[PDB]
């Protein structure tokens, strides 16, 4: 049922800058525009989708600098539309509106690009305050004790925020913009390895497991 | 008199044993006294046939403590010594062209299904060409060079020597269901002892010896 | 920055192009690889390998019966065109396939011819060369006077004739035309009481190390 | 009726290398696009183009690695189409639709380009598990006595699969997109040459000879 | 030379694996190949005293070296 | 000035290339490390455990 | 990666430009040339008959 | 791990390590055979095999 004679290979495959280091899509986020909002917010976050998200929770602490590679689309019901991916750090005012006083800073790390131009690309460097990221943390984000103060958030495993304005948004035509996101993390670096999670997911900000049954991972013989 | 292991076969070499590709057979966890000729039954070279073929690790699948190896052990990796012996007298005429064809993916006529596990795995008994001029290959029979091929020519050239080192794209494979080599014998001219028909058999006589053998998994 | 100017023939794709793409794996290790017996470098390699020939390509010949002419009971035996594109005997041959990919072409052969009668038998053939041009011999006198060999089957089991270098192309079409070898029985047939009257001849060609294949094209044989 | 004295050359032209490694069409599939399907699905394979299926059977075991290159094409009933090309490697779902999960994976490689933009490239690496690729296999993929196992099928050569998708699949045109591929072998190694074929082809997963006549190939002088 | 021309537009001489070619567009630069020196003989003759063929017939045409083609490019 | 050419595969975004793009802080100097216990260089190191 | 800039006359084609374009035939040998009687390197040669 | 790992790779290869430890009382005391059967062998059923 079968036919595998696997001669002996390197180690370069098993890497964790491998493993982990390579673009994956974790934002696919689509905006209407027809006759003020449906401007683009994201938090970095490798917790978005399920396969990476169990990939990174492979192990506690990891560094790495994040490249985000922005992919533009248009989707009329095509013009070259000018497109600002604006990456506000932590600790900032994120923009209220597209017609914000946010957008004409100069303090906020921003790209512009267009739709037939090449996808655009920025490398964050290792952001947070702490020496590394914590994908699981047994702690508080605050000192009171009340149901205000979330369990198990790190406040400074925060990346920042990435926010995309179509600048041509009042156009003639009615249409969709859809913005993916490939995050590719690079020098990483792991420490502490976690057991591999069995269950499915609730939500990116707790570890809730509803249910390969709870009582049971492998389909019983 | 050629000999490996206990078994002994009485040979008429004449020229040397050229190695298929000039490579002698060589073995290189895994690894033995199975290195013995095994002489296939006798076939019939009538002047109305068309071509045999045997392969070699179907042919031994079921022969002595090769073939108990085999069905004991997953895997293999041997060299093959083919000896083909056509006897005849020196009245008889005719040539037998000796081709180890490398994977030789049998190819049926005029049907769009291919060839089963029946029409494969002939094993010990050994195939025989529906169609000798195409290889049953889809090439030519006059392309069938490229391969190892030697000539039994009934005048001078009475016996064939081929030494297939282990031609697969991997260290080991499986005996099972997998055939590296195919030992296929074809009378390029017909037989022709005109004796009055008082003996058209002039029998054809092969003798297979896996050499270098070894095996992992016991 | 640096400055760059795009030539002209940029954001093109040829198809013959040769340049390190951005790979799909960066640091993945392929398969290691070992010594795979029979290593070839080149098809004037596999020329070099010697392949039978349909000397006797008659419509009555149907098939492995193309492979072998008949010989018995001073008539002209068989004839053979050198050209490899004219769909003759050499069309199927080693020689005939690959250069078939190749337009231009020149080199020299070496052809083989093996008899596959009884031990006792014994007979004599001339085998003649006739060069590009001169018209292809139809008497033994033409033979005789050519470039020849007497085959003796008495003596010699296979006999080697070697073909000075030859050249042919295809390129309006008006094809091509090279010199013929041609074979005429110098005697009867000598045969014994045992052995059959009928004889078998099988050809064999081959391409020397002088052979050269120059510009690749599709061949129509599919 | 010819004139042909040609001077005696190199060995460059008859390199293994120069015949069997330059680009060659293999796959020309065409998708209609009008008022959920129609996306591409295409088997790395040498067999697809019966010309360069003989060229590389004249051999038995060659390595080469593989640059595809795609080149897109529109044909309206032109608009700048975001076009996604993902190698899907052997032992991986293939997308069910082309709005499928598999898209939008973290281990597919894949490459985005538009049709204004030049034709995409990838260049997969010798991808087999066996040490060469076997264009003939006379053996079995499975150990199962039936029908079922398919005969001369070497399940390590598989090369994996392509799937294109048009991202700007729903568009205000009714056109056609027209996907070429081209397969351009490079560190071609060969061994044990075969007897070049000579009678036509049935199917791709078989070597059967239909029928220049199966009795006669040369035309009977 | 010495291969079939295209037949048409959809012909199968298209869809070659040893036909030379090259993929652009209109906005594109303009496309350039350079076709290395490409006759049998050892250089172009833009003058030939002989024939093509060996018929003494009109249908080989005179001043025609065969040698001389340089191929033929065909733009789809 | 300077001649060059836009082969084929230019203005794609390949999944999985490997290049320094255009850093979005150019001298920002990220969190000095230190030794965290417990360093992991490959996956074939945790399946030995 | 590496920085470059399309310099005004970037896509453009000069009718006189010299640069060396991709080869149709990248391994292809032109047929060896030798001593053709008569050689001339300059049209001011061919005024000197 | 090894099969939590491992099912993020398709190709795999290697030999392996198993420890049974037994749970039992410090004066409990028994036998029991362990026994390997290689790829292509049917389990084995009864303790002659």
């Amino acid at each position: 049922q079968t036919r595998t004679v696997i001669n002996m290979h390197g180690t370069a495959e098993c890497l964790v800058e491998n493993f982990l280091g390579r673009s994956a899509l974790v934002c696919m986020r689509s905006f209407e525009y027809k006759n003020q909002k449906n401007f683009f917010i994201w938090t970095l976050n490798t917790r978005e989708l399920v396969q990476i998200r169990r990939k990174m929770e492979l192990f506690t602490y990891l560094r790495f600098d994040t490249e985000i590679t922005i992919v533009p689309t248009l989707r009329l019901f095509l013009p070259n539309l000018t497109l600002q991916a604006m990456y506000v750090p932590t600790g900032a005012r994120k923009p209220s509106s597209q017609d914000s006083f946010e957008w004409q800073s100069a303090c906020n790390p921003s790209v512009f690009f267009k739709i037939n131009d090449p996808p655009a690309r920025l490398t964050i460097p290792f952001m947070s305050i702490n020496s590394a990221y914590a994908n699981f943390y047994d702690g508080f984000a605050g000192f009171e004790k009340k149901a205000t103060v979330l369990y198990g958030i790190n406040p400074a495993n925060t990346m920042g925020n990435l926010c995309l304005r179509v600048v041509n948004s009042y156009q003639p035509v009615q249409y969709t913009l859809t913005v993916r996101v490939y995050m590719k993390p690079k020098h990483i670096k792991a420490w502490a390895p976690r057991a591999p999670r069995t269950m499915p997911y609730t939500n990116i900000l707790n570890n809730n497991y509803a249910g390969n049954a709870p009582t049971a991972i492998v389909s019983h013989r | 008199q050629l000999k490996l292991g206990n078994s002994s076969i009485v040979t008429q070499e004449a020229a040397n044993i050229c190695c298929a590709y000039g490579e002698w057979p060589t073995y290189l966890k895994p690894t033995t006294s199975t290195d013995r000729f095994y002489t296939l039954k006798s076939k019939k070279w009538e002047s109305n046939s068309t071509g045999w073929w045997w392969k070699l690790p179907d042919a031994l699948n079921q022969i002595g403590m090769f073939g108990q190896n085999v069905q004991y052990h997953y895997l293999y990796r041997s060299g093959f010594l083919c000896h083909v012996q056509c006897n005849a007298t020196k009245f008889h005429q005719g040539t037998l062209l000796i081709v180890a064809i490398p994977e030789h993916q049998i190819g049926k006529k005029g049907t769009g299904t291919s060839a089963s596990f029946a029409e494969v795995m002939k094993g010990a008994e050994g195939g025989v060409f529906e169609q000798p001029y195409l290889l049953d290959d889809g090439t030519s029979l006059a392309c069938a060079l490229v391969y190892p091929h030697q000539w039994i020519n009934l005048r001078t050239n009475n016996s064939a020597t081929i030494v297939l080192p282990w031609m697969n794209s991997a260290p080991m494979d499986f005996a099972l269901r997998h055939n590296n080599w195919t030992l296929a014998v074809i009378p390029v001219c017909p037989l022709a002892g005109g004796t009055g028909n008082t003996n058209t058999y002039v029998p054809i006589t092969i003798s297979i010896a896996p050499m270098c053998a070894e095996y992992n998994g016991l | 920055g640096v400055p760059t100017c795009l030539l002209p023939g940029s954001n093109q794709f040829l198809t013959t192009d040769d340049h390190s793409s951005a790979p799909a794996f960066p640091d993945f290790s392929p398969t290691p690889e070992m010594h795979i017996p029979g290593q070839v470098h080149s098809m004037l390699e596999i020329v070099q390998i010697e392949s039978m020939m349909e000397i006797n390509n008659v419509n009555d010949a149907s098939g492995v019966e193309r492979l072998r002419v008949q010989i018995s009971a001073d008539q002209l035996l068989f004839n053979i065109p050198l050209d490899i594109q004219l769909e003759g005997p050499l069309r199927n041959t080693l020689l005939g396939n690959i250069s078939r990919y190749y337009t231009h072409w020149s080199g020299s052969l070496e052809m083989t011819f093996m008899f596959c009668g009884s031990f006792m038998t014994t007979g004599k053939l001339i085998i003649c060369y006739t060069p590009p041009g001169g018209s292809s011999p139809t008497d033994r006198m033409q033979a005789m006077l050519a470039t020849h060999v007497v085959w003796d089957f008495g003596l010699q089991s296979s006999i080697t004739i070697i073909i000075p270098w030859i050249s042919g192309s295809h390129y309006k079409a008006i094809n091509a035309n090279v010199g013929y070898v041609t074979c005429f029985m110098q005697t009867n047939l000598v045969a014994p009481v045992g052995a059959a009257d009928q004889c078998y001849i099988v050809g064999m060609v081959a391409a020397k190390k002088d052979f050269n294949l120059r510009l690749m094209r599709d061949s129509p044989d599919i």
